[PDB]
């Protein structure tokens, strides 16, 4: 919803569970990790060469 | 000519893959096993039992056979 720094761009995976239970609060951030390397591997063919300040 | 640093694609790592699979048993195949094994445990245990009654009446037989005792 809320771009900060080049996002929407980048394809990201939220995972909202069902019940409001421990187990279900334990696996979506399980499958925050499994949906974290997507990010960092588009991060890396999607590079400018430029500044850095 | 001024060198950062370089892109590297090739396969992307593959992102997001259940790597999660069923081995060796299956559901119908064990219970074979399980009940097999039952079968086959208390077959083999009774046999046993059945050889220990020749030795149960021969070992109180030497009580009856010693009145001197």
């Amino acid at each position: 919803t809320q771009p900060y720094d080049v996002y929407d761009q980048v394809e990201f995976d939220v995972p909202i569970g069902s019940r409001g239970d421990c187990y279900d609060r334990y696996l979506c951030r399980v499958e925050e990790m499994r949906q974290s390397i997507r990010i960092i591997s588009q991060c890396l063919n999607k590079m400018p060469p430029g500044e850095i300040k | 000519x001024x060198x950062x640093x370089x892109x590297x694609x090739x396969x992307x790592x593959x992102x997001x893959x259940x790597x999660x699979x069923x081995x060796x048993x299956x559901g119908y195949s064990m219970f074979a096993v399980g009940i097999g094994a039952l079968l086959f445990g208390y077959w083999s245990m009774m046999k046993w039992n059945r050889e220990r009654r020749r030795l149960q009446i021969e070992d109180f037989e030497a009580r009856i056979a010693l009145m001197p005792l």
